[PDB]
């Protein structure tokens, strides 16, 4: 179950 | 022993060339499992070991999803760090990301990690208390305060403690056949003639899994550690690995060194000689 | 923050003439990520080549698998031929099979 949300930076 | 997901993240502009090169890979323990490329055919969430067909059309599907939503992040993520750092658009960059966690033997969480890098520097990662943030440099003190104020480790958090380690299980469980077993390494020394009365002994393991293992030459009862050239432990196509210990020694005197491999498929660790 | 990839090329198994095995090129160590990695049989582009093992290290280099299924004969050589900015030339490393 890969990660759904990277916060953009 | 010990288990893992690790999920590499990486996304690299290519400006002219059109949108940015997108890849996800996923592994759990060192046999890779899913994989996602922005270059394929036709790009979707896919699985890349045997196990993983115990997975529904809706696992994929959503998987596919989040990929998308990501893409999407990253090239924003690009866009922005353009301006952070004062970076022509006409300059390819990468970024890169490393999430996980780690579980024992009993499936309890051990560890979890995330860390984000800018052109294979660190820019900014989670700290070992799944709390707060490091940043590298000033352009990720930034990214820092929006993540903070955002409450981002919190969410975080909750995936590694939370999701991470329920899915983990439950691919230990549907792979154990692969995942749990333990295949020997079967080992030989080959000798390589040179010049002035020198001998370079090269000592070989193969088909091995794990990946973990440790090669040592000796001599007398001493470990020539310093003394040994080495490579990588490295997959050999099939879900296995293999590595090799090189050592230089002189002519006629052969016997008295010997090849020690240690590995959890060998009850007791192998010595070879010649 | 340049790096030159290592290159080693060998088989799944001790090669043997008439036997079905697989010939790995494992490129290792590189950054920036473009990168282009062909895997030859005489001088020829080997045509259906799996890319696998893609991920990179504490330092944050890249490290990438080529593979393919081969049966090795007395005559045939396979190299693994790789592009890369840090490389004046494309570099062309041999499979030794009595390494």
């Amino acid at each position: 179950f890969a990660p759904g949300n990277y916060p953009a930076f | 022993g010990p288990h893992s997901l690790r999920y590499f993240v990486t996304a690299v502009s290519r400006p002219g060339l059109g949108e940015p090169r997108y890849m996800e890979v996923g592994y759990v323990d060192d046999t890779e499992f899913v994989r996602f490329d922005s270059d394929a055919e036709n790009p979707r969430y896919e699985p890349r070991a045997r196990w993983m067909e115990q997975e529904g059309p809706e696992y994929w599907e959503r998987e596919t999803q989040k990929a998308k939503g990501n893409e999407q992040s990253f090239r924003v993520d690009l866009r922005t760090l353009l301006g952070y750092y004062n970076q022509s658009k006409g300059g390819s960059h990468t970024i890169q990301v490393i999430s996980g966690c780690e579980v024992g033997s009993d499936g309890r969480l051990l560890r979890g990690y995330q860390q984000y890098a800018y052109d294979g520097c660190d820019y900014i990662a989670l700290n070992e208390d799944l709390k707060t943030w490091t940043a590298a440099d000033m352009a990720a003190l930034i990214t820092k305060h929006k993540w903070e104020q955002a409450g981002e480790a919190e969410r975080l958090r909750a995936y590694l403690e939370g999701t991470c380690v329920e899915w983990l299980r439950r691919y230990l469980k549907n792979g154990n056949a692969t995942l749990l077993r333990t295949d020997s390494p079967k080992a030989h020394v080959t000798h390589h003639s040179r010049p002035e009365d020198k001998v370079t002994l090269r000592c070989w393991a193969l088909g091995f899994y794990p990946a973990d293992i440790t090669l040592t030459w000796q001599l007398n009862g001493e470990e020539l550690i310093q003394d040994m050239e080495l490579v990588e432990t490295r997959p050999a196509g099939d879900g296995t690995f293999q590595k090799w210990a090189s050592v230089v020694v002189p002519l006629g005197k052969e016997q008295y060194y010997t090849c020690h491999v240690y590995h959890q498929g060998l009850p007791e660790p192998l010595t070879l000689r010649w | 923050i340049q790096k030159t990839p290592q290159i080693q090329v060998y088989s799944r198994h001790p090669p043997e003439n008439g036997k079905p095995n697989i010939l790995n090129c494992y490129v290792t160590q590189f950054h920036p990520p473009h990168i282009e990695i062909q895997m030859l049989k005489n001088g020829k582009k080997i045509p259906k080549v799996e890319m696998s093992d893609m991920s990179f290290s504490k330092d944050w280099s890249f490290y990438i698998l080529a593979h393919t299924e081969f049966t090795p004969t007395e005559t045939d050589t396979y190299a693994c031929r790789v592009k890369h900015d840090s490389m004046a030339e494309p570099k062309t490393v041999y499979w030794d099979r009595d390494m």
